[PDB]
Parts: structure tokens; C-alpha cells; sequence
């Protein structure tokens, strides 16, 4: 319209909040050793 | 072998190769070669 729209202010939901949420864990990797050196084997489920 | 008069002693063959190596697998029809750990040094992630 043409005088003055601004009438009033609604209230948005849904906001972004804080909380937990359960995120997994990687495998127990195989941890070799050697002289100044660690050999480490990995095997993922999904991308680690 | 002995079908008439004549024996036939074929053999040896001039050669102890194989295409197949100590270690072998099958599987789906298909023989690989692959050095699987024997019974009891199954690691984990890998055939064992």
C-alpha cells in the first residue's frame, strides 16, 4: 500500500538452541609400535 | 600305461611351477591368492 505499512511484529519459532546430541564413535583402531615410530591401523564404519 | 606291446612311462614335467601359491582362497567360483592369516591370527578388519 502506499502511507505506511509497517502494522505490527510477529514472533519467529523454531529457533536455533543449544543441547546434545548422540554423535557415534569410530572403531578401536590397532596401534602398533616401533623405535620413534607408532603404525596405526584404521578401520572406519562411515567417514572418520 | 599298456594297450598293445608298447608301455609309456609320460612324466616327469620339466618344471615344478604352479600358477597357485601355497595359499590359496575360493570363493564364487574363483581361486585367488591371498595369504590369509591361519586359525587363531585372525586380525580384525581383514579376511580372518
Amino acid at each position: 500500500a502506499a502511507g505506511a505499512t509497517l502494522k505490527g511484529k510477529l514472533h519467529v519459532p523454531f529457533l536455533l538452541a543449544d543441547g546434545k546430541c548422540t554423535v557415534p564413535l569410530a572403531p578401536e583402531p590397532m596401534i602398533t609400535f616401533g623405535f620413534r615410530s607408532v603404525s596405526l591401523k584404521l578401520h572406519p564404519k562411515n567417514p572418520t | 600305461v599298456n594297450f598293445n606291446g608298447v608301455k609309456i612311462t609320460a612324466g616327469p614335467l620339466s618344471t615344478a611351477w604352479t600358477p597357485f601359491d601355497r595359499k590359496i582362497v575360493q570363493y564364487a567360483g574363483e581361486i585367488y591368492n591371498y595369504d590369509f592369516p591361519e586359525y587363531g591370527a585372525g586380525q580384525p578388519g581383514a579376511f580372518g
